[PDB]
């Protein structure tokens, strides 16, 4: 999760 | 014969907790890791391929680590992104940070030295805006406003003048640094938040996203071109790569994928933890890869995923 990247 | 002259990546050698960047130094002689252990670790290419292992230096830092840039002019330094949203620039000879960037309000996805303009730097951020920072100087030298969250910075590799901007909006925003009032061009067609932009050439940029695809722009005539398929990334951050010919991603598979340019669907990849004999254990979609760094114009490649692992891989026949 760490790496997740974002949504808008 | 483009498509056939790989058709394997080999593995040369390997360093067996997130691996969030890893790149080449101005000379392809070292390279750097860094992740979430808050640690940058160099490494002598040369003395990884050839030995049977030791970071030459590292460097604590006091929050998780999301992307590297090293110089291309100053050998020996390298700037680092952070969760806190620090910009770091760091000399990796006396192991001191020489200048600490600290407006960003949240953490700071990217960083990008510039090739042409080499103490120009500039980052991304969860705060929606792009800094440019200049070594010389304390403050930041141009603000974007971006209003969505901002994955990846890259500079064009012809100039200080273009960067590409990935965002969270599925676009990437390609400015000219000269008049910021409106972006030069905004590229729509990925599905999902864009992750990374690299550029192959001077005209010819290429962007992930978390919709499973690659995609290839033309920043001079301002088109689409290409779109590649076949890996697996609808979450993470799972690195790109490019170099004049190829684009490599890693895939939330703990598989690196390899494209040409001109064909859609990969002409190679390579499996972390592939299982031998009745290895029975974590199944592939348990770890992703997380970093790629092509050395240079060449077939080799370094990788790294989600334990850690780091391998040198090499396109082969």
């Amino acid at each position: 999760e760490i790496r997740r990247v974002p949504e808008f | 014969m483009t498509f056939t002259r790989y058709s394997r990546l080999r593995v040369i050698a390997e360093i067996r907790n997130i691996v969030s960047s890893i790149e080449f130094d101005r000379d392809d002689e070292l390279f750097a890791t860094a992740g979430v252990s808050r640690c940058i670790k160099v490494f002598d290419f040369s003395s990884v391929v050839n030995e049977p292992q030791c970071p030459i230096v590292e460097m604590s830092t006091r929050s998780k680590l999301s992307c590297l840039s090293w110089n291309k002019h100053e050998k020996n330094h390298i700037a680092s992104s952070d969760y806190e949203g620090i910009v770091t620039v760091w000399d990796v000879t006396t192991r001191q940070s020489l200048m600490e960037y600290e407006e960003h309000e949240k953490r700071a996805w990217s960083v990008d030295f510039s090739r042409t303009e080499p103490s120009m730097l500039v980052s991304g951020s969860d705060d929606c805006k792009v800094k440019v920072w200049c070594t010389r100087q304390e403050a930041s030298v141009i603000n974007i406003d971006m209003k969505a969250n901002i994955c990846c910075v890259k500079y064009n590799p012809g100039s200080s003048n273009y960067i590409a901007v990935g965002s969270a909006d599925h676009h990437i925003h390609y400015y000219d640094l000269r008049n910021i009032s409106q972006p030069l061009h905004v590229f729509s067609g990925h599905k999902k938040a864009v992750s990374y932009v690299k550029f192959l050439s001077n005209n010819e940029l290429a962007s992930a996203s978390t919709d499973s695809t690659l995609r290839l722009w033309d920043v001079k005539d301002n088109l689409p071109v290409r779109t590649f398929r076949g890996h697996t990334n609808e979450k993470n951050f799972v690195g790109l790569t490019v170099n004049s010919e190829y684009l490599a991603c890693g895939s939330e598979t703990n598989e690196v994928y390899v494209y040409h340019k001109e064909i859609t669907r990969p002409v190679t990849s390579h499996r972390f933890g592939s299982p031998d004999m009745d290895d029975a254990e974590e199944e592939a979609g348990s770890y992703f890869i997380s970093a790629v760094c092509w050395k240079s114009d060449s077939p080799t490649m370094l990788t790294a995923n989600s334990q850690g692992t780091i391998k040198v891989l090499v396109l082969a026949a």
